RNA sequence: AGCGCCGUGGCGCAGUGGAAGCGCGCAGGGCUCAUAACCCUGAUGUCCUCGGAUCGAAACCGAGCGGCGCUACCA
């Protein structure tokens, strides 16, 4: 069963961009199903619809797919709600998309663990949802901090330790991502013997990787050598090839040939 | 369409007409490229590529286009001008075609 | 039953395999044609040269069997730079009965010393009398630079000629005339095109290339029909090479140097760093023996310019880790040959055209760099390699002072300023260093239609040394 | 050879974590006296092939196939 809203509260509030997916269209506008929030139709007008004059009802409306919308006006003692698609910015739409598919993969998840646990999904939210989004925000970066750090399950009551442990079974299986940090160095040496210095440079670099960061120089052509770094955290993987560019000056200064710079280590 | 067509001779030849042959001058031709003023170009199977005046109960009473075969009088005095006289609608075309009174490789079809 | 492979390997056994070379031959005794020299290095190196468009690199492989790359992605079918590479020994047949025009063959590197006669009836085997290098010249306007190198390089030349095609062909005199700039006079003239020719068509062909032959030094040059495609007519080129060109003056007191022509750098992509190779050099020595591990430096080395316009010449120092014949490690080097020496020079240092047509001298020698060179200089009447519509072939004009013309130095490119000019000498300027060793034969080539155009011949007389800083 | 890109329904594209997509084509129908414009509905797949997790795979990933681009012919 799918109900239990992300946000604050079943009914919506006021100037929130929403969030619809269309059933039918009658003469006076559209009744659609708000998939941002939890179940409960807007009403879409006909002159408030296209941005474009109207010409094709079924053209723009697209009878069971999903889009994008604002609401206007709120009723707040037994529920309705007025809607526009004609006032929907060319940059707000992206925002919309990405709210829409993190919450889309946080509802799957839950609905997931609740069809396991055949326990309404409402309870789950009850024990997961919203104190995580007190704690960080979003559920979703919550989600993969507990795919990096474990301390996100801390102070929150579980109904029972197998719903947690078969969500982060559920979470480790489905949302793995590293990030290829990748450079390219060009080895201008004229000098007499480098062979035996790129051998020591390969070494120097290749020592000092990590467990975690494990940084390899990759060979394609003479002067273009390539770095490569698996950086989990990105804000690491920088400094060890700056580290390894440092080595790699230093030991070819002093024989007699020159190194330049040509990608430095990016993401 | 319109209402131009009650005003017309009301002429319906709908049945398949009897094709009319080629008599000691008049030949087929394939119409190759429109032209203006109510004259096309007609490649006569002969290897020659004659010029042929749209003609007397043929110019608004037939529409025709490129490609289609047709029946052409030559002049005797002129060679390269000649006057198309009766158009075929593709039916009759396919059975010249296997007769063969032109040569078979001009392959026109839909 | 057996599988072709394994016949192959049976015959290699049944052929005496590949012997490997001693370590340390008595060197005195050693000749060029000797068998621990001939079963596994070239000693004559022959070019080939001819027309765009004409078909060389099919002849070559014709004759060896082995392919030039043609590569680049854009000068696989145009133009090639670097000179193409090539390696047939040549094998002629013990038996008296067969015909001497089919004895003889020219294999690829891998073929046995003594592989048996494919010629049916004949159960004789086949003794190496011969190891050359086939070496591709690029035959176009403006590629000349390789092409007056590779003639340095080269003790034998392949004059290719179209017979279906114009009788007189330019490119060719300017080949044949840069061949006797360097006193090369063995050069066997080749058809490629028998089988679309006529009868009389041929022999008129034939006579006209006889007429265009006559003042020139070269005088008794061999001419053979050939094809290319239907690879036919090679043991007559094995046995006019055999007869026709004997072994240049090459032995072992000489110092040892070396002219090299191509640079490699051997990186494998893909595979880790961790197993690599050094620099590869290479080139021809025209003069020396070398050995396994020797200590080596290139004179000219690399080019700087200091903040005041000083030209700063590098020799690069490199300790020779191998050498590299056609078909496995050597440990003693035959003068005479190219050979790819792999040595501790950065592979980056061998990346690009850097290393092309430079000298090389070992350790214990100094040849000398210079900047400013007293040349001697010989011109013709006429250029050569120009197409006129039947009016007064290009006049050659004499060189004014202050001009930049493209001396080849036996293998150094340089872009010379003329200092002044004198009724048979001239002083050059070198923005580039250039070595001089013993005389270095040079090849002159001056800007007029916009390319290079072959002028003369000259030789340095006299150079202002510059001491390298080490 | 490595690495970057990709895998139409006929073509150009899109979402790829919830299962056949859009537009342009093509067929039929509608408006019009008639045509174009416009409107409505389809009929086309192995979103390349072999596997892993999964109520779910085409996606997410890997055990590969094929085509493009940078290194560039890498003795
Ligand atoms: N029909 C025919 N084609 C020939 C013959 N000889 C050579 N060719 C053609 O030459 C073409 C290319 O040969 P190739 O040797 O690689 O060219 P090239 O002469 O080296 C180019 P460059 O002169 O600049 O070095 C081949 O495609 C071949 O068809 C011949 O005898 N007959
Ligand atoms: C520069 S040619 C050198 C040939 C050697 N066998 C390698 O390749
Ligand atoms: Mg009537
Ligand atoms: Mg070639």
């Amino acid at each position: 069963t799918s109900h239990c809203r992300f946000y604050e509260n079943k009914y919506p509030e006021i100037d929130d961009i929403v969030m619809v997916n269309v059933q039918q269209i009658a003469e006076m506008g559209a009744y659609v199903k708000l998939l941002e929030y939890d179940n409960i139709e807007g009403m879409i007008l006909l002159s408030e619809l296209s941005r474009r004059r109207i010409r094709s009802i079924q053209k723009l409306i697209r009878v069971g797919k999903n889009d994008v919308a604002v609401v206007l006006r709120v009723d707040k003692e037994k529920g309705y709600i007025d809607l526009s698609k004609r006032r929907v910015s060319s940059e707000d739409i992206i925002k919309c998309e990405e709210k829409y598919q993190k919450s889309k993969t946080v509802h799957s998840i839950l609905r997931y663990c609740a069809e396991k646990f055949q326990i309404p999904l409402e309870e789950l939210y009850k024990t997961i949802a919203w104190p995580l989004s007190r704690k960080f925000g979003h559920a979703y970066e919550a989600f993969k901090l507990s795919i990096i750090d474990e301390t996100v399950w801390e102070g929150i009551e579980p109904p029972s330790k197998d719903v947690l442990d078969e969500l982060k079974n559920y979470i480790s299986k489905r949302l793995t991502p590293a990030v290829k940090i990748r450079a390219d160095v060009e080895v201008s040496c004229f000098s007499y013997e480098g062979i035996d210095a790129i051998k020591d440079a390969l070494k120097s670099a290749e020592d000092m990787s990590t467990e975690q960061m494990q940084v390899k120089v990759k060979l394609v052509a003479a002067p273009l050598y390539v770095l490569t770094t698996q950086a989990l955290d990105k804000q690491k993987g920088i400094e060890q090839l700056e580290s390894a560019i440092e080595k790699i000056t230093e030991v070819i200064t002093k024989y007699g040939g020159v190194c330049n710079i040509t990608m430095p280590p990016k993401a | 369409g319109g209402k131009k067509g009650r005003r017309g001779k009301n002429d319906s030849d709908g049945p398949k007409r009897e094709l009319i042959y080629k008599e000691e001058g008049q030949e087929y031709a394939q119409i190759t490229k429109m032209l203006g003023n109510g004259r096309v170009e007609a490649s006569c199977f002969d290897g020659n590529k004659r010029m042929a005046h749209i003609r007397g109960k043929l110019r608004k009473k037939v529409w025709m286009g490129q490609g289609d075969i047709i029946l052409v009088s030559l002049r005797d005095f002129q060679d390269d001008q000649c006057d198309v006289v009766h158009k075929y609608n593709l039916d009759e075309a396919r059975t010249l075609k296997n007769q063969g009174e032109l040569p078979e490789n001009a392959k026109i079809n839909e | 039953g057996e599988t072709e492979e394994e016949k192959r390997k049976r015959e290699f056994e049944e052929g005496g395999g590949l012997p490997e070379q001693p370590l340390n031959p008595d060197f005195s005794k050693l000749n060029p044609l000797s068998a621990e020299i001939i079963n596994r290095q070239a000693t004559i190196n022959i070019g080939t040269i001819g027309h765009v468009a004409h078909g060389k690199s099919t002849v070559v492989r014709a004759i060896s069997g082995v392919q030039t790359v043609r590569f680049k992605d854009e000068l696989e079918r145009n133009i090639t730079i670097k000179l193409g590479y090539a390696n047939a020994k040549i094998y002629k047949c013990q038996e008296p009965t067969c015909p001497e025009p089919d004895c003889y063959r020219s294999f690829k590197s891998d073929k046995e010393i003594s592989p048996k006669c494919q010629r049916p009836g004949c159960p004789g085997r086949y003794k190496l009398v011969r190891h050359v290098s086939f070496v591709d010249c690029p035959g176009h306007d403006i590629l000349m630079s390789t092409m007056l190198s590779g003639a340095a390089v080269m003790d034998a030349a392949l004059l290719l000629i179209a017979g279906n095609e114009s009788c007189p062909q330019p490119q060719t005199s300017e080949h044949l005339a840069a061949i006797e700039i360097m006193k090369l006079k063995h050069v066997i003239i080749l058809q490629n095109k028998v089988d679309l020719m006529r009868e009389e068509s041929a022999l008129e062909h034939q006579k006209s290339i006889l007429k265009f032959i006559r003042g020139t030094i070269a005088d008794g040059a061999p001419i053979v029909p050939i094809s290319a495609q239907l690879k036919y007519n090679i043991d007559a080129v094995n046995e006019f090479i055999v007869k026709t060109i004997p072994v240049p003056p090459r032995d072992f007191m000489i110092s040892p140097r070396l002219i090299v022509i191509r640079s490699f750098d051997v990186n494998k992509p893909g595979a880790e760093i961790e197993d690599l190779k050094g620099g590869v050099a290479g080139g021809s020595i025209l003069n020396g023996v070398f050995k396994l591990g020797d200590e080596i430096e290139i004179r000219p080395g690399i080019v700087t310019k200091d903040d005041k316009g000083k030209i700063q010449c590098k020799p690069i120092f490199s300790n020779i880790v191998s050498l590299f014949a056609e078909q496995n490690d050597l440990k003693f080097a035959v003068p005479g040959g190219l050979i790819g020496v792999g040595t501790k020079v950065d592979p980056t240092l061998c990346r690009a055209d850097r290393l092309v047509g430079q000298v090389v001298g070992a350790k214990g020698h100094l040849p000398n760099i210079y900047t400013d060179i007293e040349i001697n200089y010989f011109l013709l009447r006429r250029l050569l390699g120009v197409k006129t519509d039947g009016q007064k072939q290009a006049k050659v004009r004499k060189l004014e002072p202050n001009e930049v013309l493209m001396v080849n130095i036996g293998s150094t490119a340089t872009g010379a300023r003329v200092v002044a000019v004198k009724a048979d000498m001239a002083r050059l300027q070198l923005t580039s260093p250039a070595c001089t060793e013993i005389n270095e034969k040079i090849a002159l080539s001056r800007r007029i239609e916009k390319h290079w155009r072959l002028i003369g011949w000259a030789t340095i007389k006299k150079g202002t040394t510059l001491e390298p800083i080490a």
